[PDB]
Formats: C-alpha cells, structure tokens, sequence
C-alpha cells in the first residue's frame, strides 16, 4: 500500500495522486 | 514502529496536497 | 479561501494522530 | 462534513474521531 | 511574489511550479 | 502580519514536495 | 530515499522560520 | 477560536527548534 | 502569555526565547 | 543526533494537541 | 522520558496526555 | 550542503542561518 510503496521510494505528485479518491 | 509513523505524518500531508478537492482515504498496515 | 486551506492541513495531521491504525477520511466536498 | 464543523469551532479530539475508518 | 499571489487566494499545485528552481 | 506568517510556513512545505530535486526559492520581498 | 526527503522537510520549515524576510534558496543533493 | 488554535501549533514548533536541548513551556491559560 | 503576544503580532526568534526553560 | 531531534517534532504537536488548554512541559534527554 | 519512551515505540493518546501539566 | 551537513548532526539556528539569502 502507500506506506510499503512511498516510506522505501521517494514518491512523486503522480504517484500520491494514485490514492486520492 | 516510530519511524514508519513519522513517514505516514508527512505521507498525508502530501496526499491532502495533491488530492486536493477529491480527498483521500489513509488506511496504514 | 486561503485559511480554509490552512485548516484542513492541520485537520489531517490530526486525524492521523487521532486514528492511529484505524486511519481516516477527509471528505470537504 | 469535517470542514464545516472543525474549522468553524475547534474540535476537541473525540470530535476528531467521528471522522476515523 | 508568492505570498501576495498565493496567500490571498488557493494556489494550484501548477502554481506552486512557478517558483521552483 | 501572523496570517501572512502562518501561510508562508505551508507555502515552503508546498514548495519542496511540489518541486523536489529541482529545490525552491522564497523571497517574500 | 526518504529518510534524507524527511530531515529536507524539517529543514526547509526551520529555515522559513531562521531566515525571515531574507528568505532562502533550497538545492538538494 | 480556531485561528488561534492554529496560531499554537505553529508556536510550539516555533518553540522546538528555538529553545533546543533547554526545552520549553507552552502555557496558554 | 505566549498566545497574547505572539500570534497577535509576530514574534522574533529571540522574543520566542523568552518561553525556552 | 538527527532522527531524535526529528521524532522531537513530532512529539511536541502530538502533545499540543493532546493537552490542549492545560499546556506542557517539553524537556529532551 | 518522553523521547525515550515515545520514539523507540508509537505512543497512543492516552500515553501521550501523561506528558501534559 | 545544508542535507549533508544539517542531516547527519542537529545544526543550531546560526548553522541554520548560514543557508540564508
Ligand atoms: C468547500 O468549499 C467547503 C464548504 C464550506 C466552506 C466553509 C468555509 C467558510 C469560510 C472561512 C471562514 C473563516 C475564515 C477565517
Ligand atoms: C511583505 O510584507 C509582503 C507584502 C505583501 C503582504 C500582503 C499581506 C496581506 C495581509 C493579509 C491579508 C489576509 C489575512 C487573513
Ligand atoms: C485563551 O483563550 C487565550 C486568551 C487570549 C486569546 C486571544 C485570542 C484573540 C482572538 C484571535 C484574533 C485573531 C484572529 C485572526
Ligand atoms: C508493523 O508491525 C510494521 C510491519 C512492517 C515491518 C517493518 C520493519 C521491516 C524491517 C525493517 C528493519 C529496519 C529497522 C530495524
Ligand atoms: C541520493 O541518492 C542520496 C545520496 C547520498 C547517500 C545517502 C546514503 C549514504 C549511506 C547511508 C546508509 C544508511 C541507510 C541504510
Ligand atoms: C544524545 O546524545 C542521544 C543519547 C541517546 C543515544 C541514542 C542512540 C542510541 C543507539 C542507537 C543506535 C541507532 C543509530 C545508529
Ligand atoms: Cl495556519
Ligand atoms: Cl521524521
Ligand atoms: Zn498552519
Ligand atoms: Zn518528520
């Protein structure tokens, strides 16, 4: 999920905006 | 786990930036 | 408005302080 | 909604909770 | 300036990119 | 002004996830 | 990596706080 | 007044990174 | 108090010392 | 050292906004 | 203390409110 | 840098300052 994928990898504005609603 | 807690602090914030007006659910592990 | 936006940043932060492992939703519209 | 009702009146932390999963 | 166009009013993330190096 | 000090705090913390490795500059005046 | 993302993110808002009015430029590695 | 709720959470950061290892108090009433 | 003198109108890093222990 | 003084940051909110009017006492080691 | 117990495990609220006057 | 040295050890506010403008 988002802590697995983005707490390993500095994660971009397009990949954060994968778990908006 | 501390640190995994400090990440997710600031993993919502940047998710309330981006996702903006749509909003977001944050469910942790 | 600019101050509703500063609110709803602290209101995340504190919903993630509040829920813990059952995390939350943040729904303004 | 939480903006409405939090942002208004501060929002002690059980009111906080109404908006928890 | 930023504060006097984004503190009056919400700025995009867009926006936001105009100061950025 | 405290509000105009209080929005510059999260437009900093906007700034450097919105723009990462490119890094930011603030100049209020 | 993140830790390094983390420790940037307490580092921009101590200088928003430090610098003031001189403002400041941040580069990251 | 939720302004000055806000205002406070700025305070006690502000604090934090000013006072250092001496500490601080932060007593509104 | 803090409050009163401190987000009524903006306190240096200095005067914000005052509250250090 | 870094990461503690980073935790500390995060602490001192938790506790602002867990004590609320009744105030702290922040003392690091 | 707070740093010692509160940043080597996640501290609920009520921990959290032992730290409070 | 400012990562390199304020990252591995805790940079009091004149550290801090020497990033300025
Ligand atoms: C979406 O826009 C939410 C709808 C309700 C918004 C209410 C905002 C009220 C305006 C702010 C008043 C307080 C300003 C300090
Ligand atoms: C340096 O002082 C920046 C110059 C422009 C500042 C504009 C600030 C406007 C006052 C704040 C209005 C909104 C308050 C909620
Ligand atoms: C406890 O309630 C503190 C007593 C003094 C509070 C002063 C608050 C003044 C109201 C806020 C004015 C500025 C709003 C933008
Ligand atoms: C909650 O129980 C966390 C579950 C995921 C495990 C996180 C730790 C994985 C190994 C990391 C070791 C590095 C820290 C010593
Ligand atoms: C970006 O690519 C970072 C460049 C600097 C290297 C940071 C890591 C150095 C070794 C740290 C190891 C501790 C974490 C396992
Ligand atoms: C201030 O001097 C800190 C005193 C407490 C010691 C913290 C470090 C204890 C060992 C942690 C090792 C993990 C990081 C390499
Ligand atoms: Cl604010
Ligand atoms: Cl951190
Ligand atoms: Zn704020
Ligand atoms: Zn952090």
């Amino acid at each position: 999920g988002i802590v697995e994928q983005c707490c390993t990898s500095i994660c971009s504005l397009y990949q954060l905006e994968n778990y908006c609603n | 786990f501390v640190n995994q807690h400090l990440c997710g602090s600031h993993l919502v914030e940047a998710l309330y930036l981006v996702c903006g007006e749509r909003g977001f659910f944050y469910t942790p592990k």
